[PDB]
């Protein structure tokens, strides 16, 4: 009554056996003649044999998903104060290739334990029983994965979201760098998704892509050699739900940006557009000369 | 002009965003059905399930309405990653699904788009319900992603990613069956097979026996190559051209052009790999390649107008997408599909290259501008009698010449006098 559900389906002549061995053993019983010291023999080491392979099986399927929580771990670590966006990647880069290699390690663990079934098992690959209990692993395997990289997801969309960030004393975590543009303000991340050179969306981008990468150290789970994951793990909804509300959080810093960095462009980004042979437009007499420079020293003191 | 724009869907209800949702045109109206909703408002307590709902299509001046049915003589199933196709003008028939990832169905519904009624044929299907292992009276085993052909009387199924039981594989296999009495034979050509492959788009190619399958996902690895098979002497020919990038869960749309067939493919996977290893990285392209069949050669397709952007404007590739195409107003439709968060966006692109039939060649090619000479147009779907028009001269100047249909493939004109000799050309107009 204990065996999984998958399990009784894929190999029922091994437990069906067992009932047929035993049924002419409750036949057999009577207290006037005991023979059940040889009876105990061939029924204890069925029943073992029958036990250990059951017990075998759920251990199998126990370590995958005990391998699959422990891999998601935490997508991002805040290192306290501020860095710089490069230097994001580079202090992430040196914790993505740790998670990477754990996560294959795990991975690596549950493909060997997978095989471990079907020696307990004792039942033929080319059997359609197998074939169903094997793509059942390959679900959950998949399921793992997708809740371990929307835990990732979730974990950037509370630094990442500007409403939770506010309540909280976390306050800046990127660092910005603002230098004067003639052609108008420019930030160091530049503020969009640009498509070239250094973005934070490019890198937030980039970064989205580590936790979509842990689909190739999966492998698959079975019959295919070479397998993909990310087709399966981009389908899922919850998947699709995390990643569009991180693009949304991006989209509103964006605009609320624009309006700050507008007002500055509202005097300044005309002054550095306007040529220097402009004084001689302004001017149109002497009084309006002298004039003209008292209002530019004034103009002097408010600029600084 | 041709350029990517997006068509505001408005109606009494909008299709929610959908990856496996199938789009298919038949005679003057298109039906399409898709399930694996983002929101839970079907099923619920988990393991989501596709919803069992077709909508109409109907676009008129950049303007979309959905109309979904709810009466039907009965239901099918929820179907996920399902291959369309339509037989005649009333039969679509829609086989190849997926229910909660682990149980796949072998089973074909016809919905009848007149009546709008599902059945099932004959005693093909006798009783439906979702099942891990289903192997008896369908030939093909069942399968999700998989590519549905539709030829005259017959239908082909080439598409793996299914496998009979627990064990699933890539599937190197086509099956055809005739649509007349629903039966269900499996068809080995003598030709070498290509590498089986799951999540790939095969169309008819110019209405001909030969079928192009091109861009297929698998375990081993991700193949991107074209192979056409012709019923006729049954082994498949290869034509050995290839996309310069693998590409997988790419969706092609067949447009007929009278000069020469032309096929599109749009959005899609590719990432390239060595052999096993790897392969967690995933890339989305917004760009749509064209391939003629004649010339049977890929040539990427560039917008001549950014529409005053002053940089090139293209929808999200959204990986697997479905895209039908309008012959009357000669645009390709394409609703989108799942790329990390499902989104409800219709973007259609009118192509200029599929320019309208209403020429080969013409003779004489050649002729003097003093004298005066009627000439010879030939080619395809001119018009006859009267609203028939052609174009003259096209050498720093615009002109237009009598004309008469000889027959519906010729033409009669006189040539222009030309004060130059320069370079002339010759075009025709369907005033539109």
């Amino acid at each position: 009554t204990c065996l999984l559900p998958v399990e009784e389906p894929l190999v029922k002549k091994k437990i069906q056996d067992m009932e047929e061995e035993v049924k002419p053993g409750i036949e057999e019983i009577r207290w006037k003649s005991t023979n059940i010291d040889q009876f105990i023999s061939k029924s204890k080491s069925i029943v073992d044999q029958l036990f250990e392979t059951v017990n075998k099986m759920k251990d199998s399927l126990q370590k995958i998903h005990k391998s699959l929580a422990n891999f998601n771990v935490k997508i991002i670590e805040r290192k306290n104060r501020p860095m710089s966006p490069d230097d994001y990647d580079q202090f992430l880069k040196a914790i993505f290739s740790n998670k990477l290699t754990i996560v294959k390690d795990n991975g690596n663990q549950i493909q060997k334990l997978v095989k471990e079934v079907l020696d307990a098992v004792k039942a033929d690959k080319k059997q359609n029983s197998w074939k169903n209990y094997n793509d059942y692993v390959n679900v959950i395997v998949i399921e793992g994965i997708s809740t371990a990289i929307q835990t990732a997801l979730l974990h950037l969309n509370e630094q990442i979201n500007p409403v939770f960030i506010k309540r909280n004393d976390i306050s800046p975590l990127f660092d910005i760098r603002l230098e004067l543009g003639q052609s108008g303000i420019q930030f160091d991340p530049e503020i969009g998704e640009s498509s070239n050179q250094l973005t934070v969306r490019n890198t937030i981008r980039n970064w989205i892509n580590d936790f979509f990468n842990i689909a190739g150290t999966i492998q698959r789970l079975d019959t295919t050699m070479p397998g993909d994951f990310l087709q399966e793990i981009r389908s899922f909804f919850e998947i699709k739900q995390c990643l569009a509300m991180i693009t949304q959080n991006l989209e509103w810093i964006e605009n609320e940006c624009n309006q700050f960095r507008a007002r500055f462009d509202t005097y300044s980004y005309l002054w550095t557009e306007d040529e220097q042979i402009s004084f001689n437009r302004f001017l149109d007499n002497l009084d309006l000369f002298d004039e003209k420079i008292t209002h530019l020293k004034a103009i002097q003191q408010e600029i600084s | 002009p041709l350029v990517w724009t997006q068509l505001k869907q408005t109606g009494t209800t909008q299709p929610t965003a959908r990856s496996g949702h199938t789009i298919i045109t038949v005679g003057k109206t298109h039906i399409m059905f898709g399930g694996l909703d983002n929101d839970k408002n079907n099923y619920k307590d988990g393991k989501i399930a596709p919803n069992n709902q077709v909508f109409t299509l109907k676009l008129t001046q950049n303007n979309c309405e959905w109309r979904q049915i709810a009466c039907q003589g009965d239901v099918p199933l929820p179907r996920c990653y399902h291959a369309s196709c339509a037989i005649s003008a009333d039969k679509m028939l829609v086989f190849g699904g997926s229910y909660t990832s682990n149980l796949r169905f072998n089973d074909t519904y016809i919905l009848k788009t007149t009546s709008y009624q599902w059945s099932k044929p004959a005693n093909q299907i006798s009783g439906g319900e979702p099942k891990n292992a289903e192997s008896k009276i369908g030939a093909p085993q069942p399968r999700y992603g998989h590519s549905a052909t539709f030829f005259e009387g017959k239908v082909y199924i080439f598409g793996g990613h299914g496998g009979i039981n627990y064990q699933r594989l890539a599937f190197n296999d086509l099956y055809v069956l005739e649509t007349e009495n629903f039966e269900w034979t499996r068809l080995e050509p003598k030709g070498n097979p290509p590498d089986p492959r799951g999540g790939h788009s095969a169309a008819m190619m110019a209405n001909k026996p030969q079928l192009m399958i091109f861009g297929g996902w698998s375990f081993t690895s991700q193949y991107s190559n074209i192979m056409i098979y012709d019923i006729e002497k049954d082994e498949w020919v290869d034509p050995e051209i290839a996309h310069e990038i693998p590409k997988w869960n790419l969706s092609g749309i067949m447009a007929p052009s009278i000069p020469s067939w032309k096929y599109f493919i749009f959005g899609g996977s590719v990432g390239s790999f060595e052999e096993g290893g790897n392969r967690t990285n995933s890339r989305f392209v917004d760009d749509s390649f064209v391939l003629d069949i004649d010339t049977l050669s890929w040539s990427s397709i560039n917008l001549e107008a950014d529409e005053t952007s002053k940089a090139v404007c293209k929808p999200r590739p959204r990986e697997s997408a479905s895209i039908f195409y309008d012959s009357g107003e000669s645009r390709a439709i394409v609703f989108g599909g799942w790329a990390n968060n499902w989104l409800n966006d219709l973007w259609a692109l009118n192509v200029s290259t599929i320019t309208g039939p209403p020429i080969f060649s013409i003779k004489p090619a050649l002729g003097p501008l003093t004298g005066k000479t009627k000439v010879l147009i030939e080619g395809d779907g001119f018009k006859d009698t009267q609203n028939i028009s052609v174009k003259f001269s096209g050498g720093k100047l615009e002109k237009e010449v009598n004309g008469t249909f000889v027959n519906e493939k010729e033409i009669s004109c006189e040539t222009p006098t030309f004060d130059y000799p320069r370079s002339v050309e010759v075009t025709v107009c369907m005033n539109k």
